[PDB]
């Protein structure tokens, strides 16, 4: 829930409900959620991507090794402008290591509790879950949720010591990244199928269901919604002033990272916040955010 | 050697061929092979089509 500072209308005639954009918009502001395959690097993937929906610009998230699978955000045209949003939340894995020694699953699930929190590694990262999902003899496979560029293979090693033997990663698969989860990952052939059925069949059906807007990987961000009459401003590089702001997100405070959208939910920027939640909602006057980066487009909006 | 499971229905991820808390024989989560040849695409959507203007 956000908090109103100032009810206002927005202007249908200008952007739209970012699941509803023209199919070239979507692409222009999308990201496939592909599942990745075992072999490939993440580039040649993103390259295949690109190649695919016939782009001029594609890039990857959280790179995945030739041999890790699974959850691998692919940024299409302007939406790779959002990918250095995707690193804040947890990543999550699913892994097959192979113990040196066989072990007590007693053993295993101390370890665990062990890992939970915070780990060095070369980088001090954070361990926020650590799940046996199951076990045979020397082969435990488990759940990881962790911070982005926690090395799953490294834990594996150190898991595998702090047990009194050594260990290696048989197997990895990505869950989660960003926003991201497997549940809206898709295979490279229905990515193509979903192309071919628009320029042939002329259904967008296919593409709707497989193309995400950009800001589905945005959703982590607190929020300061603005008014129209600041959106184009906003994208030609001013930054965002309490009078333009319709609505925010509670608990916003000095220095944190916040996206800009319009009332129509598009994603327009991302920046500081210069104002915690309160003092915006007591201000007149006065600088809300420090914009960082635009994503939308110059003259989406009407310039004032 | 080991490989990790997946359970068709329930989604869950073991060890064991059949799924503990459903019952359906697991997979390999792995996705298909993948090649801009697209070798097999035109049954593949061939299928999908007549699919659709069906179920
Ligand atoms: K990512
Ligand atoms: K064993
Ligand atoms: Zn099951």
């Amino acid at each position: 829930e956000l908090i109103v500072k100032e009810e206002v209308e927005t202007n249908w005639d200008y952007g739209c409900n970012p699941y509803e954009r023209k199919i070239e918009d979507l692409i222009k502001y999308g990201v496939v959620v592909v599942d990745k395959p075992r072999g490939p690097t993440s580039h040649e993937v993103s390259t295949w991507v690109k190649k695919i929906l016939n782009l001029d610009k594609a890039g990857h998230g959280g790179t995945l090794d030739p041999k890790v699978t699974g959850v691998l955000p692919v940024a299409l045209e302007r939406a790779t402008k959002t990918i250095p949003m995707w690193h804040i939340p947890p990543k999550e894995y699913v892994c097959l290591m192979h113990l040196h020694r066989d072990a007590s699953e007693e053993d295993i699930l101390r370890v665990f509790k062990e890992f939970t929190g915070r780990i060095y590694q070369r980088r001090i990262r954070k361990i926020h879950e650590l799940e046996l999902l199951d076990k045979d003899g020397k082969d435990v496979l488990f759940r990881v949720k962790c911070q982005s560029g926690t090395y799953i293979r490294k834990l594996c090693e150190d898991i595998g010591e702090a047990l009194g033997t050594s260990a290696h990663m048989q197997e990895l698969r990505r869950t989660k990244s960003g926003c991201f989860e497997e549940k809206d990952a898709v295979y490279l052939q229905d990515l193509l199928d979903a192309y071919v059925f628009w320029k042939e069949d002329g259904d967008e059906e296919e593409l709707r269901r497989v193309i995400k807007p950009m800001e589905y990987g945005l959703r982590h961000l607190k929020k300061v919604v603005v008014k129209d009459s600041a959106v184009d401003a906003i994208c030609h590089g001013a930054d965002v002033y309490v009078r333009g702001i319709a609505k925010l997100s509670k608990g916003i405070g000095k220095g944190e990272t916040v996206l800009v959208e319009t009332l129509k939910g598009e994603a327009v920027a991302v920046g500081k916040a210069l104002m915690n939640t309160k003092e915006i909602l007591n201000a007149d006057k006065g600088v809300a955010v420090d914009v960082e980066r635009v994503y939308m487009d110059r003259g989406t909006y009407p310039r004032m | 050697e080991m490989r990790m499971k997946k359970c068709p229905k329930c989604g869950l991820y073991t060890l064991k061929e059949i799924c503990p808390k459903c019952g359906e024989k697991t997979v390999i989560p792995k996705p298909p092979k993948f090649s801009l040849e697209d070798r097999w695409g035109k049954y593949r959507r061939m299928l999908k089509r007549a699919l659709k203007n069906k179920n």
